[PDB]
RNA sequence: UUAUAUACAACCUCAACUCAUAUGGGACUACCCCCUGAAUUUAAGCAUAUUAAUUAGGGGAGGAAAAGAAACUAACAAGGAUUUUCUUAGUAGCGGCGAGCGAAAAGAAAACAGUUCAGCACUAAGUCACUUUGUCUAUAUGGCAAAUGUGAGAUGCAGUGUA
RNA sequence: GGCGAAAGCGAAAAUUUUCAAGUAAAACAUAAUUU
RNA sequence: AAUAAGUGGGAGAUAUUAGACCUCGGUUUGGUAUCGUCAAUGAAAUACCACUACUCUUAUUGUUUCCUUACUUACUUGAUU
């Protein structure tokens, strides 16, 4: 039931990751969607799998951010070009409609600043839990460093109460020299969000938009 | 060398093919006697590590030995006397079978002297062994700087007095804390000398 | 010279079926929690030495 | 169900090509007992005075028993391994094919044990080897190796996974044969 | 026969009394191991000295005596003595004294 | 060469011999080695305990035997085969925790002695036993050779080497 | 042949290659034979 | 759009076509496309694309206080010179 390069069953060793690049079979440019089975980790619990992901060369994640500022958020932040609004967009994000071609959930990470948090759950909460991509206190939102990292492929993921996996984490059309050293320091900055970890899944999958999903060892 | 395989391999004993090879073994050393010449040592290697030698005369023997624990030989009728001796059915030696086995080989041979034995093959009735013995008047054992030292007289029957590997066993000497009583030399002259009352001449 | 009877039943219960009964029957059968940990690694290194160089 | 390390013996190397084996062996035949002396006789006398090294001309003949032969294979000096099939117990042998289709080196399982022992004029001697590589009879040599390398060594990695024995006869046999002769003329006219 | 340390806490000091010279010492000490022997310091190799001052005790006792310790020669041309053979013991000792003194304590 | 149709040659396993040469079975008993093993008694009764891991034992040796060259002690500033005596000590412990039992390390002394195998490599069976012919002398279950005379011996004897 | 730690054995053994008692009898283990 | 497994990524994919280039499919560009990401607006924003696994499903060489019938080579007794 598998595919020619998303090997399913092949534990294969450290000199066959040169064929991760090998899944761009398309030309349209793919969101990887990565994905794995969970064993003694429960959703449910307080254990909610949500962090940061900091790796060194950047896919580009197509990712739009809008920045709460107030007098914290967009001082320091020129150099990474932030947006520079004074928090009037929360107003217009709910309730109607912006413009044409355009929703009302318009983002994929949100970053909100710590004295208008109250506004978060209550006004915007409704158009996110409908939504689902509500902005967390954990994931790198403060605006004090945290906006040259921001554009720089700051991934926020939320958790799925079904026990599958689908977040954009990058691409696979670039050379897997690159993801030689991407994707060895993204699974330790994935397994300390994890809890007592030794080994308590046998197998990982990653998986791109609109191609098969490979496995590896 | 191949001696080392051989070594290793015999230890495999539940595999499938050691257990074919003690299994015919076994039911060809059933129908003979009881006590019985082997020309050439079965296990040629464990006749080595244990005293044998390829010359004239080293013999052999393979003897079968009954197989279970002991049952007090009393007459029916009671081992008399108080409930702690009452027992009859649960009696065990303080002699091995292998032991056991050297000495029916050996009481009987009385002009051969006993070196060691090993285990060869067993079934369920009968534990069976191989003696190794030797002859301690050929001249090709008396001429023997190596193998001559059992030719001398304080080891006559030397298994009969518990002295080759398979009797020391049983007498329970070694070293030290755990072999303390008993530490007199063998076994029996510990309580002797425990219980020994010196009377000195200067009190 | 092949297998051993404890260590081809428990091998088979080493293939997924939860290798704590494993240890419990090597100790019940070696047995020692130091024969049956060391009996373990074994076992499972074998299932391993079996990945792809018994592929045909 | 003689376990399959037994059949290695006794599928022991069809004698059309084992007479051609002992006709090779025979010049490899190990030391001459008088010619043992009659190297060292002169040795003793004549080549005394004279001292050489030189026209030693060492006879390439066969090594003897397994645990020369033994040495011999993980060492890889051994061209040629013969082993016999009567060897009592066994394991005086019984690894030695697992060794040289391990190690590489081609082997034969050859008949007699006795007729081991009668070339190196012993009584049984249950294990041959060849490191002799003279040109003389290098020619018999690569086919001779070429037929135990497939009766044998390219035939050993699927020797072990096959062993159907325990072969009833003759009375047992033919009567459940005879249950086949009867009981299917009771199939020839209910289906006929 | 070599030690001090006797072992416990009670005698920290008075001795086991030494079946040693473990040959370190010896080999610490210009000689000699399987010759040591066959003078008469007795060798017995079965000690795995634990000390570098319990090595050097020994090994300074193995200096003292063999600074002592006159050596007949064999064929009386005696090419390396290293003592001599007008200090044959007739000449300077032939005593065989009593004790060999542990410098005790 | 084996329908059980003959023979040959091996080997393995096994026989037989008023075969040539050898051992074996004593009996002693004080000590010694291995077994096997009560009850009288004591507990103010008695059943575990105690007698006693002993009488009776009961087979096997020597001038001594057994032991014996650490799968040991110890926790230190470390000791170093075994055996025996002194002390530890009637102590730790065992015990119807009752009656009662009961050791060792360390210290002190007597005496002190170390070692050999098996097994990778050690890379020409280098090996033994008789057998007859000399020689060597002795009541040599010898030595030196010899035939290399059988035989043993690669299913391994020898040298080197040993935790 | 067996058994027993041994000594030894409430042994009408019941199995111990010829486990025979054997015959002036031929070849290529004498012949039907005796437990 | 229902009935999005669900729920999130996503804020368009994929396909087609001729053109570009290649020996060529194809991908891309744009046209078009069942929906949909968007809107339609709510409980999941359904497209695009899933690891998972059961309701279970066919099938695979599973040990089993399994069990039942047979087999002979162990073992057992009986019979004969």
């Amino acid at each position: 039931m598998a595919s020619k390069v998303s090997r399913d069953t092949l534990y294969e060793g450290v000199n066959g990751l040169l064929e991760a690049s090998a899944k761009k079979k398309r030309g349209f440019l793919e969101t990887v969607e990565l994905q794995i089975g969970l064993k003694n980790y429960d959703p449910q619990k307080d254990k909610r799998f949500s962090g940061t992901v900091k790796l060194k060369h950047i896919p580009r994640p197509k990712m739009k951010v809008c920045i709460l500022g107030d007098q914290q958020h967009c001082d320091e932040a020129k150099a990474n070009n932030v947006d520079f609004m004074d928090a009037e967009a929360l107003k217009k994000l709910n309730k109607n409609k912006k413009l044409v071609k355009k929703l009302a959930k318009s983002y994929d990470a949100f970053l909100a600043s710590e004295s208008l948090i109250k506004q978060i759950p209550r006004l915007l909460g409704p158009g996110l839990n409908k939504a689902g991509k509500f902005p967390a206190l954990l994931s790198h939102q403060e605006s004090m460093i945290g906006k040259i990292e921001e554009v720089k492929s700051t991934i926020k993921f939320q958790m799925k109460k079904v026990l599958c996996l689908s977040v954009a984490v990058g691409h696979v059309g670039m050379k897997s020299d690159e993801l030689a050293q991407n994707v060895n320091l993204s699974i330790n900055f994935l397994v300390s969000l994890l809890k007592k970890n030794w080994q308590n899944v046998r197998s990982l999958h990653v998986k791109s938009s609109m191609g098969p999903p490979q496995r590896l060892y | 060398g191949a001696y080392r395989y051989m070594q290793e391999l015999y230890r495999k004993k539940q595999s499938d093919v050691m257990r074919y090879l003690l299994r015919i073994r076994v039911w060809q050393y059933r129908q003979l006697t009881k006590l019985h010449r082997s020309p050439r040592p079965t296990r040629p290697d464990k006749a080595r590590r244990l005293g044998y030698r390829a010359k004239q005369g080293f013999v052999i023997y393979r003897i079968r030995v009954r197989r279970g624990g002991r049952k007090r030989p009393v007459p029916k009728g009671c081992t008399y006397g108080k409930p702690k001796s009452h027992g009859v059915n649960q009696l065990k030696p303080y002699r091995g079978l292998q032991s056991i086995a050297e000495e029916r080989v050996g009481r009987r041979l009385g002009g051969l002297r006993v070196l060691n034995s090993y285990w060869i093959a067993q079934d369920a009735s009968y534990k069976y062994f191989e003696v190794i013995l030797i002859d301690t008047h050929h001249s090709a054992i008396r001429r023997d700087p190596k193998i001559n030292w059992i030719c001398k007289h304080v080891h006559k029957h030397r298994e009969l007095r518990g002295l080759t590997s398979a009797g020391k066993s049983s007498r329970g000497i070694g070293k030290g804390y755990r072999y303390s009583q008993t530490i007199g030399g063998s076994r029996r002259a510990a309580w002797k000398r425990k219980n020994r009352e010196h009377m000195h001449r200067k009190r | 010279v092949g297998h051993a009877p404890y260590e081809k039943r428990t091998m088979e219960l080493l293939k997924v079926s939860k290798d704590k009964r494993a240890l419990k029957f090597l100790k019940r059968r070696l047995g020692t929690h130091i024969r049956a940990k060391r009996k373990r690694e074994e076992l499972s290194n074998i299932l391993t030495q079996l990945r792809k160089a018994q592929t045909h | 169900k003689v376990p399959p390390p037994i059949h290695q013996f006794s599928q022991t190397l069809d004698k059309t090509t084992a007479v051609k084996l002992f006709k090779l062996l025979e010049k490899y035949r190990p030391e001459s007992p008088l010619a043992k002396k009659l190297r060292l006789k002169k040795i003793a006398e004549a080549k005394a005075k004279g001292k050489d090294v030189e026209p030693k001309k060492k006879p390439s003949y066969v090594s003897a028993g397994t645990n020369t032969v033994t040495k011999l294979i993980e060492q890889k000096k051994a061209q040629l391994v013969v082993i016999a099939h009567d060897v009592d117990p066994l394991e005086l042998v019984l690894f030695l094919p697992a060794l040289c289709r391990k190690m590489g080196v081609p082997y034969c399982i050859v008949k007699g044990k006795a007729r081991l022992g009668r070339l190196v004029r012993r009584k049984t001697c249950t294990t041959l080897a060849l490191t002799t590589v003279d040109n003389n009879d290098k020619a018999n040599f690569g086919k001779v190796l070429e037929a135990v390398k497939t009766n044998f060594n390219e035939r050993h990695e699927e020797i072990r996974r096959h062993w159907g024995g325990g072969i009833l006869g003759s009375k047992s046999l033919a009567r459940i044969s005879k249950l086949e002769r009867a009981k299917a003329r009771e199939l020839a006219q209910k289906q006929g | 026969r070599p030690v001090v340390r006797c072992p416990t806490i009670r005698y920290h000091t008075k001795l086991r009394a030494g079946r040693g010279f473990t040959l370190e010492e010896l080999k610490g000490a210009g000689i000699g191991a399987n010759f040591a022997k066959t003078i008469g310091i007795a060798v017995d190799r079965r000690r795995k000295n634990k000390s570098l001052e319990s090595r050097q005790r020994n090994i300074q006792r193995l200096k003292e005596y063999r600074s002592k310790l006159i050596l007949f020669p064999i064929n009386e041309k005696k090419i390396r003595a290293g003592e001599s053979s007008l200090e044959e013991c007739k000449l300077a000792t032939q005593l065989k004294g009593p004790v060999l003194p542990i410098k005790n304590e």
